[PDB]
């Protein structure tokens, strides 16, 4: 499992996983770096709409990795990494520098 | 703008008061709230007596700041509590379970009722993942199981009573805020807001005064009195203070937004939940001069029970903390007051036999062998006279 | 260190203290846990006086050393027992099952009731493959059906209970850690937790080992008295220890942590459960010198039934072994003590009747032709005048 | 583009990057031995916080040079020796030999 960080993130970081992005490029990638089953790909690779696949990627996902790596690894390769950029910097801005994630990090999207 | 009123419907928040609002406290209310974000499982009372205008504060102190929605918590859980059965304490949260479920799957509500609570606590802290950050406000706690529960819930949340014991119980730090009897200078603010007969004339302004005087400052009663005004006339305020000082707030009782239309109604409640021996102390601490900073010794004559007439005192301070009934000033010497809100209630409800007996014991004792010192002058009745020739 | 508080949670332990934490304790509850890694299907026993501490050290065992959950053990399941009824042994499993299950299928969970108890274990050793590494904490047994339970499944537990001998139904692992009274050094720290006002002046110091003779190291009525001593004056533990004397715990009794308001509310519990017989042996313990070491032929005097004087000592290892309500020695000669605290208990409980019919008794045996030599002198010593004056 | 080794070398000494350390310090220096780009510059140069400049540089960086030498051969001229020298024995506890962790513990 995640954690409050780890999925405030995926969270905070929606707004924009919304307007570009889609769960059936990342299955393949995660079936791979083992996070996933077959039947997880089943059930997130045969949705109607896009939000669908998205809510089921981000609800299933929160479960099944010991951290959040292998989905910055590859915002990065599927040429969305003003994506995975973005969620580097937001795990950054907790562990090393505190206090400076909510007036740096979090405010310019209010 | 428009979000956050989506996310307070959704939440049960009532609509704040527009026309006239505590501002120091709603804005003491919100910033305290602001300040616990990082921290998780915080307890925020805002203890007060009997309508003493609480539950209202928070629906004006969830809706004036939007960051507090939406900025410093994601979602808004606010539902009223007023359990009393031991079976409450876990209804509370099986109605906390579907508010906090999706719109889906409420169709497939099961019988949580019929499970058992390791179960429906349990089953809240797995689905509580869903919304992190989560306020719940909790209107109206009279018991404590709830904190013993919520504790065992690491969660976080509003509170809303009239005392404030419970945190005893609880063991995870707690901060307070105290909503007193409405100052006379916010008072008249209030009338003006609600409407009223401008003060002018001076026996009008003395006219006007003796109606504050006896709600004390509850906004509740300070409502439920403006409400009794149709002809919208001072003269009719005056008329009403009148009737007070005789019939009490039957007279006064109407319909109000507030949950009971009579105060007398509220405070019942108040008497009920008091421990029994503890009771009792309070039914003979009618005998006293209301409004008045009258010491602990001269109260010792009419409540029940060696040097142990501080068994007095502990009765006072306890009595004055489960639904601030009394109020004990400490200095210069321990003394409470009977406020007349608290003093016309009980008067009219209680015997006034017992109260013609404990006003003899009152004497008795008193013969024995605003800077009053009955230290050396402790039988002295014609004192309050106006107040003793009363009963 | 955020991975065992998901597991906490899940598992329903509750927070751990963090104003006082014992230490030699916990750090022995968690060395012969580690030694057990390998064993399987042992009891761990907390054996304890009541409210003398030792569900609090539970859920600071398994919350300082993240090791005990991730390293030596994969999850937590802490369930509170309480069971008197004889469902009760049945119930707590049904509460184990829906524990052990997953997220999903709790919509789906069927009916227990159906379910047999041959099928609620088989049911629950079924599922239990799915959680190898797993321990299950029981706070407060007070029966032996679950160890038979326990037994059959073959299965690991802490155990926190009062009553010491339902261990002798199991016929597998057992080691045990007793929750003594809290030392006369510690209670100083406790209350330096608390900030209890520091011991200053000789007679304010007079003062503090008193209450610790009196409260005997019982950290929930220490709490209690910390709830009552709002002032934070030695002058207000003097006069709550003098409330006591003339008051009882019911003085000392307040709302706190605890479940309970009062002591003798748990107390009761342990004074129900008692052998018909041993329970009047209790009943007449009121009548002796308390914290006082005195011979067994000094209590043959007021417990009911020739030279089969042992049952009298019998009945004082029995009760001593259950809830640890009596207090017995071997050397240097076979003697018992009723604490404090017990003793209190029992004069405050016992028919007031039967405290002077119990020391009539002695006075009836009383007569005939540290270290305390009574022996020599049982029918002459009367050592203990002050509280036979008492009585 | 960098790779495994040599972007891990940039997150290990990390913890030190934070305490002592100024991208606009090594900008000039990088526009020059041809590695950036005068918006890439523009983007790390105005930034209010340094962890922010810290973290375009390193972002920026680790796509750009063919290796990890403009920046040993930088901490050096700096006075922040102290830190190229641990990114070359870092550089080297692997260039020289062909062991290291294999998936364990
Ligand atoms: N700011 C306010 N503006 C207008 N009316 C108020 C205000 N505060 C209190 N009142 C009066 O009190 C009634 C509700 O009181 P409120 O619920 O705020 O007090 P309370 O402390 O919650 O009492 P309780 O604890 O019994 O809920 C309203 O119907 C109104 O008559
Ligand atoms: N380490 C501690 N720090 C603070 N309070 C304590 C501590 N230990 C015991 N207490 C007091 O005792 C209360 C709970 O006692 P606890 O549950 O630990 O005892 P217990 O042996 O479990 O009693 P029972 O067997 O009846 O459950 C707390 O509310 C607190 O008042
Ligand atoms: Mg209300
Ligand atoms: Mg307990």
């Amino acid at each position: 499992m995640l954690c409050e960080i780890e999925c405030r993130a995926l969270s905070t970081a929606h707004t924009r996983l919304i307007h570009d992005f889609e769960p059936r490029d990342a299955l393949t990638y995660l079936e791979g770096k083992n996070i996933f089953t077959e039947d997880h790909s089943e059930l997130i690779s045969k949705m109607s709409t896009r939000l669908e696949r998205i809510a089921n990627f981000l609800r299933i996902y929160r479960r099944q990795a010991s951290e959040l790596g292998p989905l910055i690894d590859f915002f990065n390769y599927n040429n969305q990494s003003h994506l995975a950029d973005f969620l580097e910097d937001y795990i950054d801005f907790a562990i090393n520098e505190p206090d400076l994630l909510r007036p740096v990090v979090i405010a310019p999207q209010f | 703008r428009q979000m956050l009123d989506r996310k307070l419907l959704l939440g049960n928040v009532p609509k704040q008061m527009t026309c006239y609002i505590r501002e120091y406290h709603v804005d003491r209310v919100i910033k305290k709230l602001d300040e616990m974000c990082d921290l998780d499982s915080f307890f925020l009372f805002l203890h007060g007596r009997a309508g003493s205008g609480k539950s209202v504060i928070a629906s004006q102190a969830l809706s004036k700041s939007d960051q507090l929605i939406g900025i410093n918590y994601d979602s808004i859980v606010w539902l009223k509590d007023s359990g009393t059965a031991p079976k409450s304490t876990f209804d509370l949260f099986t109605d906390i379970l579907l508010m906090l479920k999706s719109e889906d799957d409420l169709l497939n509500f099961p019988s949580v009722e019929h499970v058992t609570s390791v179960v429906l606590k349990r089953m809240i802290c797995n689905a509580l993942i869903d919304r992190p950050n989560t306020l719940f406000v909790f209107d109206d706690v009279v018991q404590e199981e709830t904190i013993r529960w919520a504790q065992e819930l690491r969660l976080r949340c509003l509170v809303t009573t009239r005392d404030v014991e419970i945190s005893n119980a609880a063991s995870q730090t707690c901060e307070f805020i105290e909503v007193t009897s409405l100052e006379i200078d916010e008072c008249y603010d209030f009338l003006e807001a609600y409407g009223m007969p401008m003060p002018v004339g001076e026996k009008e302004e003395d006219v006007l005064n003796k109606t504050i005087e006896l709600s004390s400052g509850n906004p509740a009663t300070l409502m439920m009195f403006f409400k009794s005004c149709e002809p919208k006339t001072f003269e009719k305020m005056a008329q009403l203070n009148n009737k007070l000082e005789s019939r009490g707030l039957v007279g006064v009782e109407c319909i109000t937004p507030y949950s009971y239309k009579s105060l007398a109604m509220a405070l019942q409640r108040c008497v009920e939940v008091l421990s029994d021996e503890d009771r009792s102390a309070l039914a003979f601490a009618v005998v006293m001069p209301p409004g008045v900073d009258i010491p602990v010794k001269l109260w010792s004559c009419v409540i029940p029970v060696e040097q142990l007439d501080d068994e007095v005192a502990d009765r006072l301070k306890r009595l004055s903390k489960r639904g601030a009934l009394l109020s004990g000033k400490r200095m210069p010497v321990l003394t409470f007051k009977i406020d007349h809100i608290i003093h016309m209630f009980l008067k009219h409800v209680v015997d006034a036999q017992t109260i013609a007996n404990g006003i003899s014991i009152l004497e008795q004792r008193l013969l024995e062998i605003t800077v009053i010192r009955p230290e050396d002058f402790p039988k002295f009745m014609q004192l309050h006279q106006k107040f003793y020739d009363s009963l």
